């Protein structure tokens, strides 16, 4: 059938971000067990992301920035206190124990998964530890240090001419877009909430520049988009983009922070709706890299990522969750699916239809 | 050239000015304002009737504290004008008498304010009105009752006032003096805070993503994040609609914002609503009868920077509409507000304090003890706090006398209601 | 809590409504509007006096064309109210009589409009009033005088109306029918045009830098560029202040603009001024008594696009202040306007025409011959032109009868006043 | 004294832009005579910009764009009608006869002048035919096709480490800033009118990104800045920038469209005020490349550029213009100086002072 590759290491669960931390990487392990407990592990191929060398990171990043990140330990923050302002590390995205070891694995799955994906080894590579997109060339933005998505895309361009990057998330992917804003080799379709949101970028008019003038698609959205609206905007836009662009290997960054009830996001997507997008992209039958970003409400994120793994395996998983290691977190419901909240969808059909027409118009200028 | 309707917007102004002038300098005027005079065309005194006729013809009403009684009675007997509404709101030790006055004159707004005051001070003051007090809630209900049984309720000991200092937030308790019962630390930076119904809501986190919201009261209960990233956004509580509003704010791009969002405690959702006419940042919020008043802050200037704003914006929550007042604030800059009765006691700069009644257009000033104050209203008392550790003072509105009333915090970031 | 001033903004409304109700349903009302009634408290007819009292008490005035005479006379004798101003503005073949009326009633606004009409039609109608006509200017002045000498002036033959078509602009001449005397081609794209005081000003050039301005009348006289780059910006002429205004516009960044700038023919300079409350693009401009009215256009919608606007903005030039009307236009979208007397004849969509009087709040509609019209006012006539080549029609305001009146242009881009 | 180099070819005067053209290159010849008639020619060294090869232009530009510009002649616009939209050539900046030959000389003076300037041959190079800054990497913007400023700066970086680019003009220099927006080797201080103006870029917050985060200084201005205000903002800002940056070779782009009475601009600078800036930059005694951009009102531009040449020669020129070839254009005044117009200066001292403080603050983060 559809060969699938999994990337996971246990130790990633011990990287405590800090007291009062929205980002909790250990959530992925609370996900891994749902793969084993449901039995998806046997049908799948499971690996662990190996260490990413400092030189490997010096493909899109600067040498000085990676050296700074590697040389900062929690005891010696005093020596580098001056450089913590030039690189935006220490406050919004504070430094903690084994930070570089954390990026040895968050990035180790993207490059090493794209290695198998570009080669004739798999049609779908999975890495829930990755999905970090806000990191800049020589700066840490958001909760990201090394941009695993950009490294994977660069590693993919060696084997493929045109690469489509789909950003299923609630945050605009700044690092990927700016990394490929002025090139036609990579088009970055990004579905994200726009306004007075974190990234600040991703305007409808940010359609590109230079040779890649019409190779930057952004779909701004408001808060609370339902499952139906997201799917009905996702399938045709993606189909039209591929028809006009002929991608060779697509990179889907799935962010479970798009689910309803996340502790940072404000979207209303359910697990079924979030898996509808991955299945839609599967219909086209192209190589699909899968980066798992965001992931802040650890229960909804764990359930969503396990379901996405099930979809990748084209298997069936019961709604009733089997008693797991962290069942106490799952609470009295015991359900694998989450009921959508009662929040209003601010994306009216006229707004969605107009943005879709603008995107189609911009796609008509594709050589 | 053949047919059109001519509507003179100045007809009312002209006729009012002319009637004022001719009447003052020399039945319709009164009958056009009061139904009872219309019906007829001892109870009131000559001095009070002078202000009554001045309001009838000219509409110029100033009060001194000793006449409210009549300014109530007459204004509820002679007419149903806005004078009665203003006097009753203004009236909103003396609780036991105002209860009887509101009951006898059927005022469903003064009655609840008086019941609140009577219930809060039931211990210090230990027929159907007593049952209403007991049913509302309470701290010796059974002892007061002894001094039926099912017509009683309890809420334990709700925190009167909260305050964030330096990072832990202290749950100050007011006892009829100050007490410190309650303490809880936070690991997060607090961009804004609001006290909903005896509970503390705090919004903040990292400065590029200051959306995390917590309900710490086991503390650290997570709540729905806001869909916007704004700093110094005014956070207001409206138990009337059970909604917490987040107005204004400054974006991370150094740009002021005019967006408004509101939370729902029951539904645990955030919903966007109408925008503000003028974008401001750091403005003080005041919820009066459901209408949000945004005072001061910073406003755009020189196309790239901000200047101390002195505007007053009004967000009508029932109609969800924003409008800017046609007049200006006495001062501008960093500001703090606290709702008391129908007033906002706004404090800014130094030795400056203004009692502002937004339904009308006038600002008063009270002398301070001539020392960055932060004000906070209680059930019936006003507490002023110094930004840096006397550390607390009690303001008597009638006499303007600052009387010194336990503080363990070096700094004072927030002083919630 | 002790002292505050209470100003009830609704006192005037309440008293006016009550006086209206009691008086209608059953001296102060009239004396508060008219000084002469105040002084006293045959000339007018009972029917006219009915509308007079309706204005005194209710202020509801609609006219039919046959009563203006009395609506003038009485409104200048009984009172100095806004009724007289409105009737005189509305009054602003019949020129020889309105001259005498304005002279006898000392109206310095109707008199100039009547002198303009009489001077323009002096050939078709061939003591001190005659000298005023001659001094103002004129086309047979000497022949009319024969039918003193130093009290005469001439301006040759000023172009009545201009029009840009397809790229050359034709200087259409009105003779009392249409004539084509004058023609000049342009090598530039015209973003906007404003025939000012008998001269043509055109602003445009390349679309990223559409600032070039020309005074082509030897043509191609260069003028001061504007400091902004905007498309579909409303260009208006104000000979009262000798200034040409450029309001609104859409930036090259697909973003609407609310900036306002004005030119000076005498000084040859452009100066920025107060901004518009709401940014619009493509709105039709109408200069009435120096106040600029911006009608329709496009307004921001969905945070990225534009929708047909139906707003009316007002720029007071004397005070340089902008404000949006509280009411709405009948329709929305691409629009064309032309000032006639104290009215604006606004044309949009198809078979739609509204006579809007901005000092008031009412819009009338006149039936069209049921065919993208463009309207243009003359000294006393209204000419409607089809966007594509009958090519021209004459609109009679009184009868609304479209009467067919030389066209050599396939297209019709601009039809200036 | 101060060795000066001049670059000029006569034929440049025959490149008719088109009917109703704001840009009239022949204006430079009406300038050249004022150099000869005043006698400044003898004391100076005069050369002509030689042809710029297609390969030379393919240093900052794309090969396809330069090939398109070279292969489009006025007779054959029909064949390339499709490509006239991808490269923004034909409408706002229409094609005319000998367009490529025009850029063979407008650019030939900048690279060949920087050749002498970087070497030990001159302290001041002059090229009034250059000054084209709006051209993009693969697009024609404004009235520019090949960005002579960017080519000259790149040719300068070979011999110098840090290069300061001062843009004395009324339009923001888009090509130069974006060409060096993300690098610390070149800081681009640009004094320009900002708002709803042509370029659309140059915001006070556009202070840079990446390694060149604090290496992009922009001073927004309104319309009608007087001589005194411009000088008092120019001298201290430039002094502070140089003190914090240590430039090795400065590139001054003087735009006579900044003069009062220009047919496109709206500044109120006089000839004396415009020469005050060049003399100020001379005080620092660093290599000064001089690119003459804009230049639309041909009389004021001719007088200003001849005076600037006189300043470069440190000579004295009488106000009374000698009867020249184009004296009829100069009109009854006969004066070499132009009286400033009566337009209002919208740049209040508080606004200017605040922007200067912001720029100083941003300069304090210079490593
Ligand atoms: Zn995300
Ligand atoms: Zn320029």
């Amino acid at each position: 059938k559809k060969k699938v590759c999994y990337y996971y290491d246990g130790d990633i669960g011990n990287y405590y971000y800090g007291q009062g931390h929205p980002m909790k990487p250990h959530r992925i392990r609370m996900t891994h067990n749902l793969l084993l407990n449901y039995g998806l592990y046997r049908k799948m191929e499971i690996y662990r992301p190996h260490k990413a060398t400092a030189e490997e990171m010096t493909k899109y990043h600067s040498d000085e920035y990676i050296k700074f990140l590697r040389s900062i330990r929690p005891d010696n923050m005093s020596e580098y206190s001056k450089q913590m302002q030039r690189f935006n590390v220490g406050e919004d995205c504070p430094v903690f124990d084994g930070l570089f070891e954390f990026c040895q694995l968050s990035t180790g799955g993207s490059v090493a998964g794209a290695v198998k994906l570009n080669r004739q080894q798999t049609d779908m590579a999975v890495n829930w530890a990755g999905g970090l997109h806000h990191a800049k060339k020589s700066e840490a933005s958001g909760f990201c240090y090394v941009n695993d998505i950009v490294l994977a895309i660069l590693e993919l361009l060696k084997y493929h001419q045109r690469v489509l990057y789909i950003d299923i998330d609630i945050h605009h992917g700044d690092g990927v877009e700016e990394a490929f804003y002025t090139t036609d080799r990579v088009m970055t379709v990004s579905f994200h909430k726009y306004g007075e949101y974190f990234p600040g970028t991703g305007d409808l008019r940010d359609i590109g520049a230079g040779k890649g003038k019409y190779y930057a698609v952004n779909f701004p959205m408001r808060d609370g988009i339902d499952d139906e609206s997201y799917g009905q905007i996702f399938k045709p836009i993606i189909s039209k983009v591929m028809e006009m662009y002929q991608p060779s290997a697509v990179v889907l960054q799935c962010g479970a922070d798009s689910l309803s009830g996340d502790r940072l996001g404000c979207f209303n997507l359910t697990v079924k709706g979030h898996a509808k997008c991955v299945e839609v992209v599967k219909t086209f039958n192209l190589p699909l890299l899968m980066l798992g970003g965001g992931g802040y409400t650890i229960r909804n994120v764990a359930r969503c990522w396990t379901y996405e793994t099930a979809v990748a395996l084209d298997c069936e998983i019961p709604n009733e969750l089997p008693y797991n290691d962290y069942f106490e977190y799952f609470g009295p419901d015991f359900k694998l699916h989450i009921s959508p909240s009662n929040m209003t969808n601010q994306n009216t059909p006229e707004y969605m239809e107009k943005i879709k027409q603008r995107l189609f118009e911009n796609l008509r200028m594709l050589p | 050239f053949v047919n059109y309707t001519f509507k003179d917007r100045s007809h009312s102004g002209r006729v009012a000015q002319g009637i004022m002038k001719l009447c003052l300098e020399e039945r319709l005027v009164l009958s056009a304002q009061s139904c009872f005079f219309r019906s007829m065309f001892q109870d009131v005194s000559e001095s009070v009737f002078q202000l009554l006729v001045d309001y009838i013809y000219h509409g110029t009403v100033k009060l001194r504290a000793e006449e409210l009684q009549e300014i109530y009675e007459v204004s509820d007997m002679y007419q149903l004008t806005s004078l009665f509404e203003e006097c009753s709101r203004f009236l909103a030790g003396n609780c036991l008498q105002v209860m009887w006055l509101a009951d006898r004159h059927s005022d469903p707004e003064l009655y609840t304010a008086a019941k609140h005051c009577a219930k809060t001070h039931l211990a210090q003051l230990q027929h159907r009105l007593l049952t209403d007090i007991i049913s509302d809630g309470v701290q010796n209900p059974t002892e007061a009752i002894e001094a039926l049984r099912t017509s009683l309720k309890e809420i334990g000991e709700n925190v009167h006032i909260y305050l964030i200092g330096k990072s832990l937030a202290v749950s100050l308790h007011c006892a009829e003096s100050i007490s410190v019962s309650g303490q809880n630390s936070l690991c997060h930076q607090i961009t804004a805070a609001c006290k909903h119904g005896g509970d503390l809501y705090v919004v903040g986190g990292s400065i590029p993503r200051p959306r995390r919201m917590w309900k710490c009261n086991v503390d650290w209960e997570w709540c729905a994040p806001l869909p916007r990233d704004r700093l110094q956004h005014t956070l207001v509580s409206v138990p009337g609609k059970d909604a917490i509003y987040s107005l204004g704010g400054k974006t991370l791009q150094d740009t002021l914002s005019n967006a408004v969002i509101y939370y729902r405690v029951g539904d645990n959702v955030w919903t966007e609503t109408t925008q503000l006419e003028v974008a401001v940042s750091g403005a003080a919020g005041a919820n009066l009868n459901g209408i949000i008043y945004l005072l001061g802050g910073e406003e755009n200037d020189l196309d790239f920077f901000t200047k101390p704003s002195r505007l007053i914006q009004c967000f009508d929550t029932e109609t969800d509409k924003c409008h800017v007042k046609p007049y200006v604030l006495p001062f501008a800059g960093r500001m703090h507000a606290a709702v008391h009765k129908d007033l906002v006691f706004i404090v800014a700069e130094g030795d400056s304090l203004v009692c502002y009644n937004p339904l009308l257009d006038s600002f008063t000033r009270l002398c301070l003890p001539e020392a960055l104050w932060k004000i906070a209203s209680c059930n019936g008392s006003i507490y002023v706090f110094r930004d840096r550790y006397a550390n607390t003072y009690k303001l008597d509105p009638a006499t303007s006398a600052v009387t010194v009333t336990k503080v363990l915090l070096t700094n004072l970031q927030f002083v919630l209601a």
